[PDB]
């Protein structure tokens, strides 16, 4: 399971 | 294609289904993660484990259009400098969602 976390980074992180 | 239809489809949201509104950081990770200690606000759902960074930050807004349907999602791309509101959780203590950006 993807971890909250993980989450947030795949749909919000573009550096 | 436009960057969020591009990203949105890259990043697993718009695979397998539209999701109306999604915001991508044009910023280091650290520098996200580095939120969990700035301006603690209030949630827009009452609860008190968000905060709003100090500074404005690159941020490209992805909204779908008012004809988008799956599979064909359309998304309109505003990109702009604005600070950010996460919502922070866990050991250690890091971003779970994106609540808004001002």
């Amino acid at each position: 399971k993807e971890t909250a976390a993980a989450c947030f980074e795949r749909c919000h992180m573009d550096s | 294609s436009n960057y969020c239809n591009q990203m949105m489809k890259s990043r697993n949201l718009t695979k397998d289904r539209c999701k109306p509104v999604n915001t991508f950081v044009h910023e280091s990770l650290a520098d996200v993660q580095a939120v969990c200690s700035q301006k603690n606000v209030a949630c827009k759902n009452g609860q008190t484990n968000c905060y709003q960074s100090y500074s404005t930050m690159s941020i490209t807004d992805c909204r779908e259009t008012g004809s988008s349907k799956y599979p064909n999602c359309a998304y309109k791309t505003t990109q702009a400098n604005k600070h950010i509101i996460v919502a922070c959780e866990g050991n250690p203590y890091v971003p779970v969602h994106f609540d808004a950006s001002v």
